[PDB]
RNA sequence: AAUCCGGUUAAUAUUCCGGAACCAGAAGGUGGAAUCAACACGGCAACGUAAAUGAAGUUGGAGACGUCGGCGGGAGCCCUGGGAAGAGUUCUCUUUUCUUUUUAACAAACCAUUGAACUACCCUGAAAUCGGUUUAUCCGGAGCUAGGGUAUGGUGUUUGGAAGAGUUCAGCGCCUCAUGCUGAAUCCGGUGCGCUCUCGACGGCCCUUGAAAAUCCAACGGAAGAAUGGCCUUGUUUUCACAUCUGGUCGUACUCAUAACCGCAGCAGGUCUCCAAGGUGAACAGCCUCUAGUUGAUAGAACAAUGUAGAUAAGGGAAGUCGGCAAAAUGGAUCCGUAACUUCGGGAUAAGGAUUGGCUCUAAGGGUUGGACAACCAACUUAGAACU
C-alpha cells in the first residue's frame, strides 16, 4: 500500500507546520537519511551523524568524511573543487 | 576457602608451617571432610572412602592439631 | 514478598548504587551493592575492542599479572592483529619506496 | 516399589477409647485411588489390622499425607479431637497421642 | 541528620549539657537567688539555630 | 582500592562476636625458569601459560558518559506438580486448605554444553541457478554459505565456603542452673508476550551528538647489568606462589512526618529518593485480600427547623436562568458504518447501528518424542455451535 500521497517522511508531523514548510523539510530529510557511496570502498553505506559528518562502516575503510549539512557533496564545493584542479593544473604548468 | 583433590599436596600444605590446626567433617552422604586452617585460606579435601579416609588420617602429621566436629 | 532496602546511606538510583538481589542463607532477600562493569581495552588505531583481555575497572588491572594484560606480539595489547599487520606492510614498502626514490635520483 | 505405613494407636486402643474394627472399614470406604473410593483390588493399597496397629501396603507410590487427613477425618467423625492428635514418628509411621 | 561535622557535635554536647535541671544546694546558697530559670530549651519549642 | 554470612543488646551493627574473605602500603625467605654466556616456550593464525629482566622519553586505552523502541539471556519475585513436617475445616464433601522446604561475599575448573551471540577475529575454500539471515533488512571476490578454531565469562553449571549455619517439627532434665541434652526433615520437578533489576546484539532522532580530573594499565624504544676450575658460588624472576607488619582522624542513636523538618502548634498545607505480593482487570486505574502497620484523630443520647455531602422522584422536558450554572445522559471491548471541509497528514472514537452472562462442546493456530507414520508431557489464544 502507499500509505501516502505525497507527505511521505513527513508523515510523522500531522497537519501542522504548513504545507510548504513540511514539503522543504520532507526534501531535506530525504536528503538527510539516505545511504551514499563511499569514495574509497564502493559500497553504498555512508550514513551522517551530526550535520556534516559521514562515516560508512565494515572491516575496511572506516574513514570519516567533512560533508554538508544532509548530502556528502554539494554543488559549490564540487565546483570549487574543479575550480581549485584548473588552477593548481595551471600553476604546475 | 579453596578445594584440594591431590592426597600428596593436602599432605604437603599440612607439613608446610602455616598450618596449624585440621577439622574433620562427616557428612550424612559418606564423606569425610578435612578442612586446613593456613594463614590466609582454608582448604577442604574430600574423601568418599572411609578406608582411604583411615589412611589418610594415619599418614597424616601426628605433631599437627585435628580436631573433629 | 520481602522488600528489600539500600545497605548504605546514598538513597538515590546513581551509577555509584547499582544493587543486586542476593538471597541469603537466612532466606532473606537483600541488596548487595555491586560496582560497574569494566571495560575492554580499545585499539589506537581502529577503536576496536582487543582481543584476549579481560574487562575490569581501571584500577583492577594492576592487580593482573603482565600476560593477562596483553596479547604476545609487538603492539600486543596496545594495537589489533589487523592494525599491527597493517602498520608492518605499510611500514616496508613506504621504506622500499624511499629507497626506490633516492635510487631513481641517483 | 511397595510402601508399608503405619498408624499406631496404642495410646487408646489399651484404654478402650478407639474402635480399631470401624477404622478398618473408614479406611477401605475412604481410601480413593483413580478418583472413585472402590478401586481396592489386592494389586493395590490393602489394609490390614494387628488391634494396636493398622497398616497400609500400597504399591502406586501412595502418600502418608492422606493417610494422617484420613485419620483426622475419623478422630473428628467420632468426636475423639482434642483428646487425641496424630503425629509422626519413623518414616511412614504415624501415632495418636494425648497431648 | 546523621551526617554531622566535629563542631555540629560538640556545640550539640554543648547544648545538651546546657539543659539539666539545676541542683538545689546552689539555689539555696545565701546571697544566691538562682532558684528556677527560663534558659532551659526544648528540642520542640526553641531551636537552637545551628 | 578493598566484606560477606549467621548471631548478639533494653537501646549499635556490612562497625560488636564467631566463621570465612578482600584492598593498599613497607621491607624482603623460598622456589622453577634461562646463563660455561645472555633476559622461556607453544600455535600455519586469532592467541595461550605459574614466572618469562627492562631507565628516560613518547604514544594508546580505561576512567568517560544522550534519549526512545522492539528482541534475546540471567538473578530475585510471582505461578504450578509431587514427597516430608506442622496447623485449619470436617452436618456433608474436599488423596483438601494454609506455613516451611534457604544457600552470601570470596576461590577453583568448565562456560553456547545444561540456557543464551556467529558477537569480534583467524585458518581451508572461492560464491549467480546468487546465497546467508533478523520480530525489525542488512552482509559477502575489501572473500558468502559451510567446516574447524581463538577471545570476551557471570546474577550460568559442579564444588569449596556449608550445614557445623538458619528454618520447621518432635522428646528428655523440670527449682533447674552457664539453658542444657537427645531425635529427624530441610527433597525431586516444571512453566511464562508475567513484574523489578541487570546484561548482550540491534534500530530510530538531532541546525540537540549528549563533562572534566585524580588514578590505573598497555605499547614503541633501548638506559643499565657481569661468574666459571663442564663444577659449590651470584644479578632478574616478591607483574609466580606463599609468608610478616601497618592501615591514623571525623560521622554512625532516633524521626524523616495527618506528632520528632518548615509553616507561631502534636496545623487536613509543603518537603528529594529506594523495594512494591495475590485476584479481577489492558494496566503502577478503581475494588477486595496476604506480609507489615494502625484501630490515632473529645465522647454519650435523640433525629427540630435551616444547613454541608450524597441519592431518588409520576407527567412535561430548559417553559428556569444573563447564560443548560449544576446535575443527568454517553462511556470498556468486538463486529458493521462513517459526511462537509482539508495544508491530503486529518476530521474520526465523526455521526449512526448490533453484541456482551453461565454451562456443554467443536475447529484452527505451537514446543524434546519408538520401531512417512506418534505413546505422552507441558501452553495460551481466536472463531463457531447448542442449551440455559
Ligand atoms: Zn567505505
Amino acid at each position: 500500500t502507499k500509505r501516502t500521497k505525497k507527505v511521505g517522511v513527513t508523515g510523522k508531523y500531522g497537519v501542522r507546520y504548513g504545507a510548504s514548510l513540511r514539503r522543504d523539510v520532507r526534501k531535506i530529510e530525504v536528503q538527510q537519511h539516505s545511504r551514499y557511496q563511499c569514495p574509497f570502498c564502493g559500497r553504498n553505506t555512508v550514513k551522517r551523524t551530526a550535520a556534516g559528518i559521514w562515516c560508512c562502516n565494515g572491516k575496511g575503510c572506516k574513514k570519516v568524511l567533512a560533508g554538508g549539512a544532509w548530502t556528502v557533496t554539494t554543488a559549490a564545493a564540487t565546483s570549487a573543487r574543479s575550480t581549485i584542479r584548473r588552477l593548481r593544473e595551471m600553476v604546475e604548468v | 576457602p579453596r578445594q584440594i583433590s591431590d592426597i600428596k599436596q593436602f599432605l604437603e600444605i599440612a607439613r608446610r608451617k602455616d598450618a596449624t590446626s585440621a577439622r574433620i567433617k562427616k557428612n550424612t552422604n559418606k564423606d569425610v571432610k578435612f578442612k586446613l586452617r593456613c594463614s590466609k585460606y582454608l582448604y577442604t579435601l574430600v574423601v568418599a572412602d572411609a578406608k582411604k579416609a583411615e589412611k589418610l588420617r594415619q599418614s597424616l602429621p601426628p605433631d599437627l592439631t585435628v580436631t573433629e566436629v | 514478598a520481602q522488600r528489600v532496602t539500600y545497605r548504605r546511606r546514598l538513597a538515590y538510583n546513581t551509577r555509584s548504587n547499582k544493587t543486586r538481589i542476593i538471597k541469603t542463607p537466612g532466606n532473606n532477600i537483600r541488596y548487595l551493592h555491586i560496582k560497574k562493569l569494566g571495560t575492554i581495552p580499545r585499539c589506537g588505531d581502529t577503536g576496536v575492542p582487543l582481543q584476549g583481555i579481560p574487562a575490569l575497572r581501571p584500577r583492577e588491572f594492576a592487580r593482573l599479572s603482565h600476560n593477562q594484560k596483553k596479547v604476545q606480539r609487538a603492539y600486543g595489547g596496545c594495537l589489533s592483529a589487523n592494525a599491527v599487520k597493517d602498520r608492518i606492510v605499510r611500514a616496508f614498502l613506504i621504506e622500499e619506496q624511499k629507497i626506490v626514490k633516492q635510487k631513481l635520483k641517483q | 516399589v511397595s510402601n508399608k505405613y503405619i498408624i499406631d494407636a496404642t495410646a487408646a486402643v489399651n484404654d478402650k477409647i478407639f474402635d480399631v474394627a470401624a477404622f478398618e472399614k473408614y479406611l477401605i470406604d475412604r481410601i480413593k485411588v483413580d478418583g472413585k473410593t472402590g478401586n481396592l483390588g489386592s494389586s493395590v493399597v490393602v489394609s490390614r489390622e494387628g488391634s494396636s496397629k493398622i497398616a497400609v501396603i500400597a504399591h502406586i507410590d501412595f502418600s502418608g499425607r492422606y493417610l494422617k487427613y484420613l485419620t483426622k477425618k475419623f478422630l473428628k467423625k467420632h468426636s475423639l479431637r482434642d483428646w487425641l492428635r496424630v503425629v509422626s514418628t519413623k518414616k511412614g509411621v504415624y501415632e495418636l497421642r494425648y497431648y | 541528620p546523621s551526617h554531622k561535622s566535629f563542631r555540629t557535635k560538640q556545640k550539640l554536647a554543648k547544648a545538651a549539657r546546657q539543659n539539666r535541671p539545676i541542683p538545689q544546694w546552689i539555689r539555696l546558697r545565701t546571697g544566691n537567688t538562682v532558684h528556677y530559670n527560663m534558659k532551659r530549651r526544648h528540642w520542640r519549642r526553641t531551636k537552637l539555630n545551628i
